[PDB]
């Protein structure tokens, strides 16, 4: 349920077959990192894409 | 139904105060009370009986705490202090009880009074790293080398056990079995007795026919009449892996449409375990030992070549055998070579004892494990037997690494008192009166000495202490036999070192550890 | 496993080792599973930031 | 009228039940604050006894039905993740806040005030300790984080080793430093690994100059000690092989069978072969290895570890510069194993620790790592030096973090509200007295600690205040805003002299924590309990 929300966000496109994955098919960002919450946790921060 | 509003739960129960201390230092009283009298040559032992049937009849102070199951949590932890001292040193299991129940109690006359449990706690580290001072101060170093001073310690500490009557022979008996079960290898000495130096026994016969074998003995016999029950110099090879056909890990259905079909996987299952017995036949072996089964084409097999076969031999025991006879382990018998057949066990011989069949491998050269044969009256006094000599061989190995020896008898805590004391004449605070009362609560082993001999505690006592104010009376105790004061270096009764520096440390650690709880919670759930 | 009335096949001097294969013939017991018979203790478990990493 | 299967609390009731239920969290723990608390024993339903003066271990042992309640347990939990220590004084200052608060609101001040109050003084007393309290550590040395391990370990069951333990501490925790992205220096703590052992005293704990293992070898057969270690590191186990559940074996021409259960085995074999060709003396797996892999790694003369856990293969493998491989496949498509994945340490021992034996792997190479075995006189006690040895390496580790320390003792907390009962009087009407409320409130501290040690609590909260009203008042005075106290001769003592510190970040992150949660709980007017 969440496909519609990342593609949205990032750009990407679902790929389901791997003859169909290509460079065109891929959500360009500025960094992708995982981040620590002192301790609390840990999230996935992907902040600052291109065409947001 | 009714609902009552609450903070915690309703099978919560908390209770706190000067009670929480007082419930503690009594509980402790208790559980050191309940092993007072099993302290000293003169010792009594005590009948157990198990939750399970059994009948544990003995004087050493774990077994009889172990025993015993208790629900306040000070109880709880003094029997894990006994744990621990069993299970570090194998010695001193009843004093160090008793040395915590004083402790405590001399710290309860204090908490009575207006002083907090923290000062009472660092006066009491002060106390113990004096008395770790003093102990290395007063110790005398032994000479390993030297077998009649390993025995003579060996037998002071075993003469407040039941096997003190057969002196001689369980000294012997440890003392060899700890010199041969030690061991080097890559720059890294071992003793390990827990693993090797099995001790076996079996019920009838005499005690004085006990005696350590110079190998290892299980109880086996040949899988077929046939095999030979006496081999002169056998060549032994020790497996794990079956002699027998047996099914792959992956699923490996057969479709049989030819009619030969069958026969022949028969006939092939048969020429794997022929060539099996071939590839160990290779190495013209005498005895072959498994953990797992051996067929019976494999025994015949084996018997055309004319090897002894045994079969569903434990882990342990094929590991004791290895170390014995010079064998190593070898899991596929395809890959075994000259160095993994074990040549050094000078005779193998199954004979029966009683209605049972043993196997016996007892002339090895050089072995380094073997099995204790114990023989005497019943299943308990060999038990018994066994824990005597465990608390022996437990105490040859203290001596084998660490070769300080201290005076016994009583003669030690008098010392150490005595120097305690006359250190604590010069600190003016406030904490010289724990300090003191601690130092002087380790009297109670000399007392507990004189009780359980029977004579006359204050007499005694007050003798001993006047003999210790003078300027070389380190080694002055009390005879646990005759109820008079004599000087240790005459009477012989010494013990290591290390087994008196756990039993202080452990002491004054569950009095610190008793001290600082002033508040119990209890009955909630365990929640995971 | 609804047993009743055990002492009827177990008789009333029975040990543990009738009533585990007692357990086992019906396979009701799991299989047991070899274990460490005693040792130093540990009580960590994951968390997080529970990792060295290289300088860099 | 409203026929709700229920029951309902409202107004006074309600307030006075949530500030009850508080009060009594409070008070369950405010026995084991300070120098001269004491710990207390628990005891589970089936006879498990845990001996503890941590807040949040009691706190979270503790079984709790009431939802206030609950909220300060978590608030306990959370103060220990997100910080290591203060764990009861946050609790404490939060109870002591609510109650405080409820307090006011029963005068009819209302609730939105105190709470607009209580927000204000947070943030004036956050500002206040950052700009006038803290020490830089620079200019103490490394004398400062053996103080602030010291501070840390009073009041535990290793508060009078501490001369020994805060070396321990600090040594482990210098020992695992690295440096991350911007070049901001990183104390990973949770990587010292920390054995417990029932045994010797106290002061014969072991600190590691590398990893420790709570494993033994594979098989008897094998060495037990390598001079030159060579450390491979394997996430997959080393048995017979077996196919997939896709893949089954169909045999049709009998004679394939044994070529079959022949390379069945040989694979595993051809695989080890490999691995100790490449050089390899240790081998750790986080898999099992059956009997015939041991007997291979036997013969070859090495070390063989099975069932390593994988948080210290994890360790072992970056200390020793080793790559954990859950697979002997390169981009090739073939099976090889490379030197280049080979760890290196200066000996690997499985030494013997009170009837029980556990692998030292020692200096390891490219990288130092830091294990602690904790020797003490039952598992109870080993527990609790294990609990207090944490803290102090959190600690530690806050210390080291940010530079910054403030007195202990309930200096702070008596500056803190001096000042924000100075402040009061500029702000508001009502919020003037939520302020001074807060600062009142913030005083509970060193009333337990005078208290826990049956001082003259009253006499010595007052010459405290009265020193840090003359620090705060006279200007040549700021030499006492050190002022704490000092509970061995119960007198008032210059903290920062005596080697009394705190990380600003535990009291920073307290008050934050206590101030959200009496918010929290203050916010609440009624209560609707729906029957189950
Ligand atoms: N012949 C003896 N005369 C006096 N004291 C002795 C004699 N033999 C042993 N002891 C004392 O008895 C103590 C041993 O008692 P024991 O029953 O072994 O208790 P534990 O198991 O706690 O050591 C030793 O401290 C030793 O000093
Ligand atoms: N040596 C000391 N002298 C005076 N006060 C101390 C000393 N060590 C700690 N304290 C104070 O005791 C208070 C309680 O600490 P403690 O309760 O042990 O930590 P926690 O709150 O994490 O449980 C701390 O606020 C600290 O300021
Ligand atoms: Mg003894
Ligand atoms: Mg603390």
């Amino acid at each position: 349920e969440d496909i519609e929300f990342i593609c949205k966000t990032i750009g990407t496109k679902p790929v389901a077959h791997i003859d169909q994955f290509t460079a065109d098919m891929l959500g360009s960002a500025e960094l992708a990192e995982e981040v620590n919450l002192n301790g609390s946790g840990k999230l996935l921060k992907i902040t600052g894409c291109a065409s947001p | 139904g009714h609902r009552p509003v609450l903070v915690l739960s309703q099978n919560t129960k908390r209770e706190s105060g000067r009670k929480v201390q007082s419930g503690n230092i009594n509980a402790a009283k208790t559980i050191a009370d309940i092993i007072r009298t099993c302290l000293g040559p003169k010792s009594m032992m005590k009948m157990l009986l198990d939750p399970m049937g059994g009948i544990v009849m003995t004087n050493d102070g774990n077994a009889i705490l172990r025993e015993i199951q208790v629900q306040h949590p000070a109880a709880k932890s003094m029997i894990e202090i006994s744990r621990t001292q069993d299970e570090e040193v194998g010695d001193g299991t009843t004093s160090v009880i008793i040395l915590a129940g004083e402790m405590l109690s001399v710290a309860e006359h204090f908490l009575e009074q207006q002083m907090h449990p923290t000062v009472v706690i660092s006066a009491y580290r002060k106390a113990l790293d004096d008395m770790i001072s003093t102990l290395k101060k007063i110790s005398i170093p032994v000479d390993i080398s030297d077998s009649d001073m390993m025995l003579n310690i060996i037998n002071s500490s075993i003469t407040t056990k039941a096997i003190s009557r057969w002196s001689s022979l369980a000294c012997n008996i440890a003392l060899d079995a700890v010199k041969m079960v030690q061991f080097e290898e890559n720059g890294r000495k071992e003793i390990d007795i827990k693993k090797y130096a099995r001790v076996e026994k079996i019920p009838g016969g005499i005690i004085e026919d006990s005696c350590v074998l110079r190998g290892v003995m299980i109880n086996k016999d040949v899988t077929h009449p046939r095999m030979r029950r006496y081999i002169k110099n056998p060549r032994i090879v020790l497996l794990d892996s079956s002699l027998e056909y047996k099914k792959g890990e992956s699923q490996t259905d057969i479709e049989i449409t030819r009619e030969e079909d069958f026969t022949r996987i028969l006939q092939m299952e048969e020429e794997y375990i022929q060539q099996l017995c071939e590839d160990i036949i290779q190495l013209k072996p005498d005895v072959v030992i498994t953990e797992k089964g051996i067929s019976d084409l494999a025994q015949h097999y084996l018997m055309r070549a004319n090897i002894t076969a045994i079969r569903r031999v434990r882990k342990t025991d094929n590991n004791r055998i290895a170390r014995a006879c010079g064998a190593r382990i070898v899991s596929r018998p395809e890959e075994l070579r000259e160095d993994d057949v074990g040549t050094g066990a000078g005779l193998l011989e199954i004979k029966k004892i009683g209605d049972e069949y043993f196997t016996f491998i007892t002339d090895c050269k050089d072995p380094k494990a073997c099995t204790i044969l114990l023989r005497g009256a019943s299943k308990e006094i060999l038990s018994e037997v066994e824990r005597n000599l465990q608390d022996a061989m437990q105490v040859c190995r203290n001596v084998l690494l660490d070769p300080q020896l201290v005076p016994g008898g009583g003669a030690s805590e008098m010392a150490v008192a005595h120097a305690l004391t006359e250190k604590s004449k010069a600190m003016t605070g406030v904490e010289q009166w724990p300090y003191r009362a601690v130092a002087q609560a380790l009297e109670v082993i000399p007392r507990t000495l004189i009780q359980n001999c029977g004579a006359s505690t204050i007499r005694l006592l007050t003798s001993l202490r006047a003999k210790h104010t003078q300027e070389n009376c380190e080694t002055w105790g009390v005879n646990g036999e005759t109820g008079t004061l004599v000087d240790m270096k005459e009477l012989g009764i010494w013990e290591p070192l290390a087994v008196k520096l756990q039993t202080y440390k452990t002491a004054v650690e569950t009095a610190v550890l008793l001290l600082r709880i002033d508040d119990i919670v209890s009955g909630h759930k365990k929640k995971g | 496993g609804n047993f009743v009335r055990v002492t009827d096949q177990l008789g009333d001097d029975f040990f543990a080792v009738d009533l585990e294969a007692f357990l086992q013939e019906f396979g009701l017991l799991p299989e047991k599973e070899v274990l460490v018979l005693t040792s130093v203790r540990n009580s960590a478990t994951c968390h997080s930031e529970d990792s060295d990493l290289e300088i860099d | 009228p409203l026929s709700v299967f229920g029951d309902r609390s409202t107004g006074e009731t309600i307030r006075s039940q949530n500030v009850m239920a508080a009060a009594s969290i409070a008070n369950i723990v405010k026995s084991s604050l300070g120098p001269v608390g004491l710990d207390k024993m628990l005891v589970d339903d089936i006879g498990d006894v845990t001996i503890t003066n941590d807040g949040a271990t009691i706190l979270k042992l503790l079984e709790v039905e009431h939802p206030a309640a609950k909220v300060l347990c978590e608030l306990a939990d959370l103060q220990d993740k997100e910080v290591g220590d203060g764990t009861t004084s946050v609790v404490i200052i939060a109870a002591e806040l609510l109650k405080n608060a409820d307090e006011l609101v029963k005068q009819k001040i209302h609730p939105t005030s105190v709470i607009s109050g209580y927000r204000l003084a947070c943030k004036e007393a956050v500002r206040y300790i950052n700009e006038n309290l803290i020490v830089n550590t620079d200019e103490l040395g490394r004398d400062c984080l053996i103080n602030a391990a010291k501070t840390s370990m009073s009041s535990k069951i290793i508060g009078i080793n501490g001369d020994f333990f805060a070396n321990m501490v600090v040594d482990a925790v210098l020992a695992i430093k690295y440096t991350d992205i911007r070049g901001q220096p990183r104390y990973p703590v949770n990587s010292v690994n920390i054995l417990k052992a029932h045994g010797r005293s106290q002061m014969e704990s072991m600190l590691i100059s590398g990893y420790a293992l709570n494993c033994v070898v594979g098989s008897q057969g094998m060495p037990k000690r390598i001079v030159n270690a060579k450390i491979a590191c394997l996430d997959f186990s080393l048995q017979k092989t077996k196919m997939k559940l896709g893949v089954q074996v169909v045999i049709t021409d009998p004679e394939k069978l044994d070529q079959i259960r022949q390379r069945e085995s040989d694979i595993t074999k051809e695989r080890i072969q490999k691995i100790l060709a490449t050089g390899a003396n240790v081998i750790l797996t986080t898999g099992g290895i059956d009997d015939m892999c041991l007997k291979y790694f036997v013969e070859a003369g090495a070390m063989a570890v099975r069932r390593v856990l994988k948080r210290d293969l994890k360790r072992i493998a970056k200390a020793s510069g080793a790559t954990i491989l859950s697979t002997l496949a390169n981009l090739e498509g073939e099976e090889t194993f490379e030197a280049a994945m080979l760890g290196q340490a200066e000996e690997v021992v499985q030494e013997r620790i009170c009837d029980d034996e556990l692998i030292l792997i020692k200096n390891t190479k490219a990288r130092t790592s830091a294990s602690i075995i904790l020797r003490g006189a039952n598992d109870f006690m080993c527990d609790e030096m294990e609990r207090s040895l944490h803290d102090a390496l959190c600690v530690v580790k806050r210390v080291l973090e940010s530079k910054s320390v403030v007195p202990g003792g309930g200096a702070v907390e008596a500056a803190l509200s001096i000042y924000l009962e100075n402040y009061a009087t500029s702000m508001g009407s009502r919020e003037q007295l939520a302020i001074a409320e807060f600062a009142r409130s913030l005083l509970v501290i060193p009333n337990t600690l005078a208290v826990n040690a049956a001082q003259d609590s009253t006499d010595l909260v007052a010459k405290l205040r009265a020193f840090h009203n003359e620090a705060q008042v006279n200007p040549e005075r700021k030499n006492l805003k050190w002022i704490g106290l000092d509970l061995s001769n119960g007198k008032p003592r210059d903290n920062k002299q005596a080697g009394v510190f705190e990380p600003t970040i535990v009291k920073v992150k307290s008050l934050k924590f206590a101030t959200e949660a009496a918010i929290t709980i203050l916010r609440i007017d009624d209560l609707i309990k729906l029957h189950p």
